[PDB]
Order: structure tokens, then C-alpha cells, then sequence
């Protein structure tokens, strides 16, 4: 219809009514300062503020030449003041809205996270620790995909804020995160099944035992570049105790994980194969021969 | 679109990962000797890839090899070895491609694995001999030559090779 509606049509965080309302509040004789003040007042999120400013500059007719000049200056000052907080967030606006629709998080919450993640160097582990406090594990998969989608967008634009080489490393680390998540996803499902099984035969398991603990042990074992049956057995015993059926159950779970978790988890085919062997060896040592 | 790319996209799509594979298959396969006695499913099995699918990919890599595009063939064969490292012709074609690319150190490894998977064949050992010769010389060439010799003699299938080894030794 009109220009305000076109801006707002695919944008779930603003309406044409709200854009026109901002436009109608700004007089012909408004200064850049006056403009910015009204923008912060009516629009809370910097990305939407930046979007509204684009609209104001574009919709202002020839008769209001002085206003248009003031708006252009005002938008420039806004971009200078907020920087990536405005422009970077705005460039992932629609992505953030589509992904937030699948979560119990706000689109702005996702944009804040993206800015934080890509705003500095981050390893796989640092990304994990970051997500662990903020999200459930099942939500982390979607969140990780949002991060990848945003960074893929950042590679095309080749912006001034975050260098290309950094995005490449960030995407690599995030891919590693997604691989790590497969383990947590796997154990979250299977561990309660093991616990119910052990309970069904009257075997008590440690109260401090959960799928997160098991997943961390799994990764500790995988990240051991020289696996032995002894070390694997000891790790399992520290995890669930000394009951033979309990130890065996975890070992079988670890072995099954080798074909159910991401191939990216293993830096070499040799160690994956060797780890399979050592778990198999640990199972034999544990059971009564 | 190559069938290999079709498979990778098919697998990637059905996962919760953008790219559920190692970034560097060269590094991933280094020093790897597939052990048939380890009770682990191959990734072909895990990803439910049919043997017909892998064969299509093999021809793609083989076609690239015949076009002297060794770089492309090496890429393909590594993926095949990643999916099913117990197929000896995958390693052999990988070795040949590395050989033609003058990447002898890695060519030697691929030939060595081929030998393990295919004990009766003298040819993986013979091409190992050639490569060991090309390093001028690790002195592993003669040991590999003898291994080819043992497997080559007495059998009519490997007579052409038996003649050559005799011709070499003089
Ligand atoms: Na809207």
C-alpha cells in the first residue's frame, strides 16, 4: 500500500502504524537532534530505530527538503553512535525473527547473542558454556543454526565490523559445537533409559549422575589421544560406581555413541577405531570370564 | 550435480548440523589402517548409503582420474574411503591419484592399506616399490619388491608382473 506498510510487511517487530506515527510526530523544522530524540522515544530496539530512520529518509517528499537533509544527517549520526549494534543487528533482523518464532526467546535476544558471539574470538567450548546457561539443550540446535545462518550472511556482505577470516573460524567452531551437541542430545535420551533399566533390576545408581555428566565423560574419553581399556574403565567407574551391570551399561552406551554421534567429533579415523577397540576391551575385562 | 554432492547434501539436511563431517579428510585419514576385526559400523552403514550409490561416486572419481584431474579424484576417493574404508579399490585409486600428484608419502600409505585389505595382490606392493624408489631411497623399496615377488610368482594371473621383477633384478 503505502511505504510504511512495505517496510513493516515482513517485519514482526514493527507496524506501518508505528512508522507513520513516528513520521507524524516529526515536524518540518525538526533538527537532527530532535529527530533522534523522538526515535529513541518511540522505538526501543536500535536495529528497528535504524530501520525506522531508513523509512523516514525514504518517505520524505520534495516539499520537505530541509527535513530530508536533517533526517539524512540524523540517520548518519545514529549509525555512527550505535555502529554494529544498529547495522549488524538490522542485517540479521528477518533471520532473527524467523528463528525466534521456533523458540521461547525474543528476536532481539537472538540478535544480542549473535552480536556477542561474533563480536569476539570464541572456541567451541566457550560457545558451549555460553549457551549452557541461557538455553535448554534441545533449543541449542536451533540456536546454533541461527548463528550459522547469520555468519553465512556476514560472509556475503563482507562488512567493516567483523573480518572475513574471523567469521570462517567462528563458523568452524560453531560446526564443532553442533557436533558436540549431538552427544548431549544422544545421552539425554538414552541415559534415563539406562537408569530405568538398572532400577528395574534393583540396582541403585549415584544421585550425582546425569546425562550432562555422562556426555562430559564421553568427550573426555574422545579427547584422550591415547585411549586404553584401563582409562576408559576407570572413567566409567568414577561416573556410575563399581556395579558390574552399571559399568557395562555405560560402556555399551559409549560404544553405541560411536555410531550415533557426529563424525566431526573425531579428529582422526584411527582414534575412533582405537576407542571402539578399547571400549570393547573394557567390556571384556569388566565381565566375569 | 555430482552424485557425491547429492549424498552429502542429503546427509547434511537430515542432520541437526550444517556440515556433519570432518573439515580435513586428509588429516582425518592420516596413519589410518582399517581394522576389519573392530565391531564398528562404517559411515556408509550409519548414513544408510547403498553400495550402488558409492559405485556411482567411484566412477565420478575414476572419470576425473582419466581426465588427469588428480586433485578432483583425490577429493572423491577420500570421501569414499571415509564412507567405507574396507573397499580396497577405493584406497588403490586414492593411492594412484596421489602417486600421479607426486604426493608419495600419502600414496605409500594408501598402497599399504590396499595391501592389508587385499593380501593376495602383488601390485599394491609393486607400486609401493616404485614410490620408495622415488624417495631415492628409503631402502623400503627392496622389501616391498620382495613382497610383490612372493605374491606374483607361481600364479598365471600375475605373470606380467613376475616378468618385470625378474627384469628389474639384474
Ligand atoms: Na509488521
Amino acid at each position: 500500500t503505502d511505504l510504511a506498510d512495505k517496510y513493516a510487511s515482513g517485519n514482526s517487530e514493527i507496524s506501518g502504524q508505528e512508522l507513520r506515527g513516528l513520521r507524524d510526530a516529526i515536524g518540518d523544522d525538526a533538527s537532527p537532534e530532535d529527530i533522534l530524540a523522538l526515535v529513541q522515544e518511540k522505538i526501543k530496539d536500535p536495529a528497528l530505530q535504524s530501520t525506522a530512520l531508513d523509512y523516514l529518509v525514504q518517505t520524505t517528499p520534495p516539499s520537505q527538503g530541509k527535513l530530508k537533509e536533517a533526517l539524512i544527517q540524523a540517520r548518519n549520526t545514529h549509525t555512527e553512535q550505535f555502529g554494529r549494534t544498529a547495522i549488524g543487528a538490522k542485517n540479521i533482523l528477518f533471520a532473527s525473527q524467523e528463528y525466534a518464532d521456533q523458540l521461547n526467546v525474543s528476536p532481539s535476544g537472538l540478535r544480542s547473542l549473535y552480536l556477542e558471539v561474533t563480536g569476539d574470538t570464541h572456541t567451541c567450548d566457550q560457545l558451549l558454556s555460553m549457551l549452557q546457561d541461557r538455553y535448554t539443550y534441545q533449543d541449542m540446535a536451533i540456536v546454533s543454526s541461527f548463528l550459522m545462518k547469520g555468519m553465512a550472511t556476514g560472509l556475503k556482505r563482507q562488512g567493516p565490523y567483523v573480518p572475513s577470516a574471523q567469521l570462517q573460524v567462528l563458523m568452524t567452531e560453531t560446526r564443532n559445537l553442533q557436533a558436540v551437541l549431538t552427544s548431549y542430545d544422544y545421552f539425554e535420551s538414552r541415559v534415563p533409559i539406562l537408569l530405568d533399566s538398572l532400577k528395574a533390576e534393583g540396582i541403585q545408581t549415584p544421585s550425582d549422575l546425569n546425562f550432562v555428566k555422562v556426555a562430559e565423560s564421553y568427550h573426555k574419553i574422545i579427547n584422550d589421544k591415547f585411549p586404553t581399556a584401563s582409562k576408559v574403565e576407570r572413567e566409567v567407574r568414577n561416573l556410575i560406581g563399581d556395579d558390574v551391570d552399571s559399568v557395562t551399561g555405560v560402556l555399551n552406551l559409549f560404544f553405541s555413541a560411536l555410531r550415533q554421534t557426529s563424525s566431526r567429533l573425531f579428529s582422526s579415523a584411527d582414534k575412533r577405531q582405537q576407542l571402539g577397540a578399547m571400549i570393547a576391551n573394557a567390556l571384556d575385562a569388566v565381565n566375569i570370564n | 550435480m555430482s552424485h557425491l554432492n547429492y549424498l552429502l547434501e542429503k546427509i547434511a539436511a537430515s542432520s541437526k548440523e550444517d556440515f556433519p563431517f570432518p573439515d580435513d579428510l586428509e588429516s582425518y585419514l592420516e596413519g589410518y589402517v582399517p581394522d576389519k576385526n573392530i565391531a564398528l559400523d562404517t559411515y556408509q552403514k550409519i548414513f544408510k548409503i547403498s553400495s550402488e550409490d558409492l559405485e556411482k561416486v567411484y566412477k565420478e572419481g575414476y572419470h576425473a582420474y582419466l581426465d588427469k584431474d588428480y586433485a578432483k579424484s583425490i577429493t572423491v576417493f577420500r570421501w569414499l574411503v571415509f564412507f567405507n574404508p574396507f573397499v580396497s579399490k577405493f584406497w588403490f585409486s586414492l593411492g594412484a591419484s596421489l602417486h600421479m600428484s607426486e604426493q608419495y608419502s600419502q600414496a605409500l600409505h594408501a598402497y599399504g592399506v590396499t595391501a592389508v585389505l587385499r593380501d593376495k595382490d602383488p601390485y599394491p606392493h609393486y607400486y609401493a616399490y616404485i614410490c620408495y624408489t622415488l624417495t631415492n631411497e628409503h631402502e623400503e623399496a627392496e622389501k616391498a619388491l620382495e613382497m610383490a615377488w612372493v605374491r606374483a610368482q607361481h600364479k598365471p594371473l600375475y605373470n606380467e608382473l613376475k616378468e618385470e621383477i625378474l627384469d628389474i633384478r639384474k
